[PDB]
Order: structure tokens, then C-alpha cells, then sequence
């Protein structure tokens, strides 16, 4: 169900696009995997610890 | 010339302060410790250098020394003072010269995730990729070819 | 012929919106594709000259974590959509803009006082939802230009700034560029091959125009190369310097100190315009001037002498200058 | 302000004479790693220069054998001839050969000069020889072109080489901290470069340097 979704959408079947790096300019072989997860922030910041 | 000016100064962080300590510490060595030191590597010696933000870096073999992750794992530091303890830490509890780990003489900096991934990539061998049966005037040729 | 090739130039400005722009750099030898494409995205997205928003004071306000009977939105949530904004600057280089609305209603952009130079980019930017009835919201906003980007805490210069408490201070977010994609594809040129027409598409704030900010860069680049076009040992460290040691409120004016301008009219009749030139000027050739009470005499003492000098010092440096 | 920061470079440091390693500083908090790509991009590829691109052995009109007379199979000559640089002046193509007689090792000084062009390090050892009687034949078409043309592609009898026009062996950077007076942190640039010893590297990087400015040269504007 996850393939049919992303089939839905205009975007690869594998989940993996081809990237470019900023610095060199050049592409990375072996297309990585990038997506949308999700992601918290816990109340250990560095500002209560150094 | 007065150490309550030199307090205002310090509070003031007028650049030649900055200057100053990067001066100051140029050759300074400091200790980095982890919470439970386990064994003799725990408490380790560096030569620091300013960074921003208020997060500790140091080298990753290192800190696989440590047996640190970087799970919010927090360090300690300590600054020796005295000529010669200073001197002592440049001498013996220098990170660079604590490789061999001293319960077995294997190597205590071993490279263990991440860089070998690269290194193992790198020395491997697709059977016809593009390039294949070319000969080469040199690494430094094929360095220049890959590039 | 074979060496020494040709160059490019800028074919194209197609703008397929009002935001999305498409420029063709036309043509590259090899190479030049990509190399120029990613160091022009690198340069476009670190530095282009922005004017976003960087202080707000609203009247009912008086920290931006207060609220205001009659606006739908916190004030948080009005600071974040005002960091939102985009505006073009086009004469000076920050401006204090005004918006003050009243009744039930989405205040948008296009509702704020524009001047002559200022210029919305585009209106329907929601700023807050006016929802009670006889709410009002009246706001100054200090829009200013600079270079790249900046937080709030290290704009600190002062206390004078955070003097008045109605200050807010939103953190300047200023780069037109928001996303830089580029390509390069095969130029059927006027008789060569494999020479390569780049393309690159900007999706930007409307603030900054395609060519004007694909110059800006570019010159940018050329400068910032052109420091080593030519290297060398230029190294910097020098050693044995003579200073003026003058201090440089002398080359200043009375007028540089903070003064009364009735003291100031009152050295002018007796023949003060610069420092240097009242630091030479007797204590008995001050007090002799018209209507020298105390007040402006204390202006004289306080902004000349008091701050460190003395009310007129027989001193041999001034002039090494003048 | 919109008026950057320049660098102010403290070493151009000259070990050996033909591998340089440039420093400046400082760059902005980007622009290490643009200048750098940028200026490796160019020298690899794009760098006018001239190398060895042909060979004949009027014996050896194959890609293979083991032509008596030297020690070294036919793809180890021309291995190290690939290295062979060369720098011509104004001419823009030229044969050249090397009928060298004797015993011992083949070195570029015997390689039959011409008028215009010139031989930077004629010791560089081209082949060693047979104990006896082997007077190697070979002509070497050499060209002047814009970088790597490897041998392969070349493809569109006779005996080719993967040509390198560029004149740099190698060439890396490396972006390191800086500090400014109070400013967090700058890029510093460090350029290590290697060349083919037909001209200094700092030379190279101030020909990279104007090439690049004359592809920009019809976007400023003062
Ligand atoms: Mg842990």
C-alpha cells in the first residue's frame, strides 16, 4: 500500500532519490533514501547542562 | 593593570580578550572524562581549540575509546595548572599516546562504524564500471581521473 | 582557436509566475555546466541583499508574549507571519513603516501606510484576524537591509534599545532566494557541439528581480575571486607604527558631543567650531561669551571637559592634521 | 552591508619547488567550499596545456607485445610516456622522435628537439634498454588541448594514449576554521597542489583564476 501511495504521487516506487551535494556540486551514486519523519525536541538543550 | 579592571574586561569581551586566550591556550592541554570512568582511558588529555555553541567536540576514535556515545552523553573537563602537571598531561594522558589499550595490547583506537563503511566502499570492485582496463601513471592519476 | 575558448551571457529572464523565475545562461564550454551552476546556487542562497523585517512596537504590547483583546492571533503568532513579510526597499537602507486598522476583519499587507519607496510584494499576506468588533491594532515597523542572516539576542548594541518596553524584537530572516534548482542540457549552438546552455530556475520572495540578482551574485563571485587573481605573499602582519595621538573627538565638532545648542550658537560667537580648536581656547576665553549662565556652560563642561577632557588644555599636538 | 570580506593570505609555502600548498584567509562562512570546488573543477578539466597523445613504434603497430630490445612490455612505455609533459609555444601540433642508440635507459634528452617546442624535465627516464644493439623507433604526436582525453573515447592503423592536456598532477583543498576579531567562525582555505612541472603551481591557480574571470566577464558590471 505504501508503493500504490507513492505510485499516486509523482514520485519513485523505491523511496530513493538521486541527491547533490551543495558542496561539490557533483551527484552521489547509489540514489539515498530521503522522506518526511518525524522528530522531537527533548528538554535536555545544551543550555541547562554546560 | 588592576584585576577589577580586568574583571570589567573579562565581562566586557572586548575582542583582545579573545585574542588573548586564544593566545593563552595555544599549548594549554585539558582533560576530557567521561561520567563512569571504567578503566585508565577514561579521564583523557587534548589540546583544545575554540568552537562555538556550547557542545564539546572532540575526535570519534576517541570517543569509541571512552566507550562515549553521542546519545547526550555528557563529559567533564579539567584544566591542569601547575607547570608540572601540565606538562605531565602533555606527557602521559595525551590521547596520542594511549593506543594500545593497557588490558590487551590491541589497539584501543580502532576506526569502528562510519569510516569503515567508506574505506570498505572505496576497496571494493565492480566488475565492469566505467573506467575498466585504463592503466594509470599513478595514484595521483586516478585521483584526478575520479575526481 | 581550440584554446582560448568563448564565453556566456544571459539569454533569458522567462518568469513563469510572479515568484518562480527562470533565467539561461548561454553557452559553456564543458564543465563550466555544473561548476557555474553550483557555485552560483552557493552564492545566491548565502548572500543576496534582503529587507525583511527586523523590529516591530505595537501599542497594546508589552512583551511578545502578551495578547490583545480583539486579535484572533497571539502576538507570537503575529510576530512569525511579520518575519513572513516580504518587502523591496528601494532608496535608503531601512525605513519605519506604519499599519493601523480598526473593526473585524484579516489585516493583510496591502492595509499598512506604504511610503514612496516601499513596496509590498504581495497583499494577501495575512498579518492577523481582527475579530472583535471595536478592536484596533496600530504598529510601527522597522524594516531594514542587510546581508544574509541574523538572530535576535545578537543584535544587542545597547540598553537603550530595549529601553522602550513596547520594543519587539523578530529575528531578520533576509534572503530573497528561498530555493535554487539548476541544469545544464546540450546547446544546439551556431556550429559546435556539446557546448552547455545552463538553466536555472529560482523560486524567490518577489523581492529581489531574476537578471538583478543573477548580476549581484555574479559580481559578488568576481570580486571575491579577484582577491586571489593574482596572489601573492600580500601577508598582513607589520610591526613599528607612529600614530596621531590626538583623539578623534577633536576632529569632530561641538555638535558630536550631545550639547545644548544654545552653548553651541555661543562658542560659534566666540570662535569654537572644532574640538581641537576649543581644547586651544582658554578657561577665561569661554565664560566671556553672551549669556553664558550655568546651563549652557554646563553643557560645555559636561559633553568637553567632563567626559575626560578639561574646559581647554594648552596642548602642542593639534594641529598634525589640520 | 553587502560589502564582503576579503581574505588576507598568510603563506604561500613552495616545497619542492613544484608542489605548492596556498593558504588564505579568511572567506566567508560559505565561500571556502565554493572557491575551492570551483577552482578544482577548472584545473582538473578545463586548463589549457599540451601532452602526448599519439605513438608509433614503426616495429610494434599493435596495443600489444613484447618487442625485444628493452626490458619493458609495450604498455609500461607507454605508460610512462603518458607522463611526459611538454610545453610548445605558439605551434599547435608536432611529431617528434626519438632514435636514441646504445645500451643504457632512455631518457627525454635524447628525444630529437624541435625549434619551438621545449622539454621540461629531459631526464625523466622513458624506457631502459637492452644490453646491446636497440636503437628504438618512435614517433609522438603531441597536441594541445583542454584537459583529461582518455584513450577510450579517442575512438571515432595506429596506436593512441589516454591524453592529459592538463598540467596538474593533483590538486586538493581543504576548508579549516577561522576566527575574525569576534566573528564565530570563517572558512580558510588551504589548496594543495601538485603539477606537472611545465609551470609553477601558483601560476596554474592565477590561470585558473583569469579563466574563470573571463567566463564571467559579460555579467558584472564595474
Ligand atoms: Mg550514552
Amino acid at each position: 500500500e505504501i508503493k500504490e501511495l507513492l505510485k499516486l504521487g509523482d514520485l519513485p516506487t523505491s523511496g530513493q532519490i538521486r541527491l547533490y551535494d551543495g558542496r561539490t556540486g557533483e551527484q552521489f551514486e547509489r540514489p539515498v533514501t530521503v522522506g518526511y519523519m518525524y522528530m522531537l525536541k527533548l528538554n535536555h538543550l545544551v543550555d541547562d547542562k554546560m | 593593570t588592576t584585576i577589577k579592571a580586568a574583571k570589567k574586561m573579562v565581562e566586557r569581551e572586548e575582542a583582545v580578550v579573545w585574542d588573548i586566550l586564544d593566545e593563552v591556550i595555544r599549548e594549554h592541554p585539558v582533560l576530557l572524562n567521561r561520567a563512569p570512568t571504567l578503566h585508565r582511558l577514561g579521564i583523557q588529555a587534548f589540546e583544545p581549540v575554540l568552537i562555538e555553541g556550547k557542545a564539546i567536540q572532540l575526535h570519534p576514535l576517541v570517543c569509541a575509546a571512552y566507550n562515549a556515545d553521542f546519545d547526550g552523553d555528557q563529559m567533564a573537563v579539567h584544566v591542569p595548572l601547575t607547570l608540572e602537571a601540565q606538562l605531565e598531561a602533555r606527557a602521559l594522558m595525551m590521547s596520542t599516546n594511549n593506543i594500545l589499550s593497557p588490558a590487551n595490547g590491541e589497539p584501543i583506537i580502532v576506526p569502528s562504524q562510519d569510516v569503515v563503511l567508506g574505506l570498505y566502499y572505496m576497496t571494493r570492485d565492480c566488475v565492469n564500471a566505467k573506467g575498466e582496463g585504463m592503466v594509470l601513471t599513478g595514484p595521483k592519476e586516478a585521483e584526478r581521473l575520479y575526481r | 582557436s581550440v584554446t582560448e575558448f568563448l564565453k556566456p551571457r544571459l539569454v533569458d529572464i522567462e518568469q513563469v509566475s510572479s515568484t518562480h523565475a527562470k533565467v539561461t545562461l548561454e553557452p559553456l564550454e564543458r564543465g563550466f555546466g555544473h561548476t557555474l551552476g553550483n557555485a552560483l546556487r552557493r552564492i545566491l542562497l548565502s548572500s543576496m541583499p534582503g529587507c525583511a523585517v527586523t523590529e516591530v512596537e505595537i501599542d497594546g504590547v508589552l512583551h511578545e508574549y502578551s495578547t490583545k483583546e480583539g486579535v484572533q492571533e497571539d502576538i507570537l503568532e503575529i510576530l512569525l507571519n511579520l518575519k513572513g513579510l516580504a518587502v523591496r526597499v528601494q532608496g535608503k537602507d531601512e525605513v519605519i513603516l506604519t499599519l493601523n486598522k480598526s473593526g473585524i476583519g484579516p489585516v493583510t499587507a496591502a492595509d499598512i501606510t506604504h511610503d514612496g519607496d516601499v513596496e509590498i510584494v504581495k497583499p494577501q499576506h495575512v498579518i492577523c484576524h481582527l475579530t472583535d468588533e471595536n478592536a484596533s491594532i496600530s504598529m510601527r515597523i522597522k524594516v531594514q537591509r542587510g546581508r544574509g542572516y541574523v538572530p535576535a539576542s545578537t543584535r544587542i548594541h545597547s540598553e537603550e534599545d530595549e529601553r522602550p518596553i513596547g520594543r519587539l524584537l523578530v529575528d531578520a530572516c533576509y534572503s530573497p532566494v528561498e530555493r535554487i534548482a539548476y541544469n545544464v542540457e546540450a546547446a544546439r549552438v551556431e556550429q559546435r557541439t556539446d557546448l552547455d546552455k545552463l538553466v536555472i530556475e529560482m523560486e524567490t520572495n518577489g523581492t529581489i528581480d531574476p537578471e538583478e540578482a543573477i548580476r549581484r551574485a555574479a559580481t559578488i563571485l568576481a570580486e571575491q575571486l579577484e582577491a586571489f587573481v593574482d596572489l601573492r605573499d600580500v601577508r598582513q602582519p607589520e610591526v613599528k607604527e607612529e600614530k596621531p595621538e590626538f583623539d578623534p573627538i577633536l576632529l569632530r565638532p561641538v555638535d558630536d558631543l550631545e550639547l545644548t545648542v544654545r552653548s553651541a550658537n555661543c562658542l560659534k560667537a566666540e570662535a569654537i567650531h572644532y574640538i581641537g580648536d576649543l581644547v586651544q581656547r582658554t578657561e577665561v576665553e569661554l565664560l566671556k561669551t553672551p549669556n553664558l549662565g550655568k546651563k549652557s556652560l554646563t553643557e560645555i563642561k559636561d559633553v568637553l571637559a567632563s567626559r575626560g577632557l578639561s574646559l581647554g588644555m594648552r596642548l602642542e599636538n593639534w594641529p598634525p592634521a589640520s
